[PDB]
């Protein structure tokens, strides 16, 4: 939960809205005047629900950053819709869903090496090789 | 005296853009004539015209008496035929979009009727609309009551267009404005939602359900759509909370691109309702390059005007 | 090219009661005169002194753009007086109060200012009221910025009258409406508190806090005075939201015992803000025998006369 | 409990359900009216537990529920602090209920005072010593 500004947030970055991190897909920016200071309009798409998450905010407002502590790890067993994974370092076998996107959906197999994002408490998975 | 069945003779009709089809080239009468308000008419039909080509973000913000006359219709028909694609408007046109979609009939009248035999004969006037007591109220009490439950199971906190949608949703008119706007995905954003008969039925209706209106999230919904749009335009009819809302939205993307004002309310009590587009620029509303037009006249009068001119 | 400080020169100044002292028999030049708009005030002066007398719950309706005006003082003094007990507004009254109570001044312009001059200048035009871009957005933004988290944190869930009272709680100028509101615990009623820059600020504010508004709780207080009052009366000063939200609670009881309107809205083109008390007889809002009175007029004029006839 | 009434059935004194706490109705005000729907009722009531001023403005055919009453009488043996323990007098059984925190009850506590206590929905109200 490191933080930053709105007008520091660009596309690609990422930040917490509606308690769920997401990743900054459209930044607008507004001029001065009768609301009042300048503000940015950013549209970010969450990482775990997938929904659209938009933040309307003067450019100095204070946000949250989630961390995004990438791993790199393997899966032992099948288990259908849940899976159990082992990471490369410091074993820590552990259990995850499978991922519902159609890259990653296939190519699943036992051991095979994936690489796993653990932010703010829930893990993603992001390739497979 | 004269009896109810003698008042409630003929009903009010909806009209559609082909009852206008054959007056389309009405405008040329105007520029032909030019007497002081066939400007606004001629420089108001060809905004419009390019607004339908160059906006992606059409307004069509209006006060809710013209819901009680066959223009209802109308906004219907320019709703489902893509010319507006958003709406702002009061708690009195979902009163009576309702009320006429579910069977409520309103009625030809007259200004000239006594108004204290209405009020036993429970009939409600406005203008010279009659519209009978359970025509009205009897319906939007009923309709709210049979539907919400269910709406508010599925969804307890829900924002105020959701709602309309799931109102119109249950429409069967074809002549709905709500029915129109929900069938093409159109949001109804009604800040004063609380305010009239679906307002006050929603509030009851509240106290047996846990059911909660998000006006945030209305909120949320009209600024993204000026965010995120690359030009916008309106057709504001009349003033008040409709005319200043679409207004306030436009002024985080530096104002309407096209906006064609029609309004009877003048400019010397200082009221939002009367204020010009050379009052708009000072609170930067407006683009500094911009095409608006203002058209003083009556609603019934002048939109069909600039309505049949889109089919020129 | 002129200069910014030539143009924010004499600031607008509030008035209170006191002012009208030296005026409190005028009403009685406009009885001897008997000119149109005479029978208005001299019937109005009367039904408001018998409205205080009589009536326990005595309302308070008006438009946005007189609390731009040297009214705003006026108001709060009839409400710090006791003279009205319960208050119907718009979102643009919170805005200007808030504006104008934290250090925002407004200042006297002209109704001819270029208005493309007065954005390069970073100045809003209200009437012939120049608003600069400090004192009104960055007010009300820094406003709500600041005290927010603790009313939020204090109640997540909030009746909008109440988030009033809050602001009201902190605000140190004593020609503040919303500072007179709180004083007296007079309700401050606004179905349409999302429309403006205090709404908007709520909105911007609610994505970063677990605060939402309860509206139906501001209905339930409404309703819960019309319903246990003995007699109502009302002030209603321009159309609208606000003249209609006052109309319709009192319809519950019969309808408004006393009342007065101040418009310069006409009625032929049947909007609410235009309809005569012979309108409304057939919405059942108004009494079968009760003392209502129309004025046509700007409320700057006509406002401070009846005020002022308080006095006498 | 949850008996069910009708809100044009409730006069003051009447006990009815508003926001989930039972209530003892203080004041009813009917509207003919038309212009909304239906000829409605308002009703005031004040929370048996909170204490709170819950109202209620429906139609007069509304359902609504209503608390079912069970006016027990009870003897108290300990008073230790914080709560009570009381005996009712029929089906012997042991309790504990918190001092009324008003000021005309809980001072006229005393070993072995007879008492009236209401039970409602799941819950215990005393009323009088005597
Ligand atoms: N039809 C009704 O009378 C009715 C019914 C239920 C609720 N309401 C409530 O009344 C309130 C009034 O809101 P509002 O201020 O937006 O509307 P309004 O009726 O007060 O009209 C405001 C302005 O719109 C303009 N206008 C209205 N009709 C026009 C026409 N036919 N042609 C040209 N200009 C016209 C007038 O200049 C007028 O000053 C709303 O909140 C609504 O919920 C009204
Ligand atoms: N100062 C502003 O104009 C302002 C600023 C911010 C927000 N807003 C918002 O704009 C919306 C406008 O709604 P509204 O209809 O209540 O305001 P409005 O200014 O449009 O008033 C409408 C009616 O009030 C009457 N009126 C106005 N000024 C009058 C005067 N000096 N004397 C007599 N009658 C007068 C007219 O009949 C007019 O038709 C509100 O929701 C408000 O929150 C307004």
């Amino acid at each position: 939960i490191t933080y930053t500004t709105v007008g520091e947030l660009k596309v690609g970055s990422y930040v917490v809205i509606d308690g769920e991190p997401c990743r900054v897909v459209e930044v607008t920016k507004a001029k001065t005047g009768k609301h009042g200071s300048a503000k940015a309009n950013v549209v970010a798409i969450g990482v775990f629900s997938g929904a659209k998450k938009t933040l309307m905010a003067p450019v100095d407002q204070q946000v949250e950053v989630p961390i995004i502590e990438k791993h790199i790890g393997q899966i032992i067993a099948d288990m259908g819709n849940k899976i159990q994974v082992m990471d490369l370092e410091s074993y820590e076998t552990f259990e995850i869903e499978k991922p519902t996107e159609d890259e990653l959906a296939s190519k699943i197999k036992p051991n095979a090496e994936l690489e796993y994002w653990e932010i703010m408490g829930r893990r993603k998975i992001v390739r497979v090789k | 005296m004269i009896n109810r069945e003698d008042l409630l003779k003929n009903p009010v009709e909806d009209i559609a853009l082909r009852d206008l089809e054959k007056y389309s080239d009405i405008v040329n009468v105007f520029d032909k004539i030019y007497g002081f308000s066939s400007e606004g008419i001629v420089r108001g039909s060809k905004i419009l015209k390019e607004m339908i080509k160059d906006a992606d973000l059409r307004f069509l913000s209006f006060t809710a008496n013209l819901v009680s006359t066959g223009l209802r219709g109308l906004f219907a028909d320019l709703v489902k035929r893509g010319y507006f694609n958003i709406i702002v408007t009061t708690g009195g046109t979902i009163d009576h979009d309702l009320a006429r979609s579910f069977g409520g009939v309103y009625y030809k009248g007259s200004f000239d009727i006594d108004d204290a035999m209405l009020k036993d004969l429970e009939i409600h006037r406005l203008g010279n609309v009659l519209v009978p007591f359970e025509s009205y109220g009897k319906v939007i009490e009923e309709i709210v009551r049979k539907f919400l439950p269910e709406i508010a199971k599925d969804k307890k906190e829900i924002p105020a267009y959701e709602l309309l949608w799931e109102f119109g949703k249950r429409i069967s008119d074809s002549n709905s404005i709500l029915r129109a706007a929900y069938e093409k995905k159109v949001p109804v954003i009604v800040p004063g939602i609380v305010d009239g008969s679906f307002g006050t039925n929603l509030f009851i209706q509240s106290q047996f359900l846990n059911f909660k209106i998000n006006l945030f999230e209305d909120m949320r919904l009209i600024k993204d759509l000026v965010f995120s749009c690359k030009k916008s335009g309106a057709l504001i009819i009349g003033g008040g909370i409709s005319k200043h809302h679409t207004i306030w939205w436009n002024q985080f993307k530096d104002g309407l691109d096209y906006a064609v004002y029609v309004t009877t309310a003048q400019e010397y009590d200082g009221s939002l309702s009367g204020a010009k587009p050379r009052e708009a620029i000072s609170w930067n509303k407006i683009r500094p390059n911009a095409k608006h037009a203002t058209i003083y006249g009556d609603a019934t009068i002048i939109v069909p005007i600039l309505a049949a001119s889109l089919l020129s």
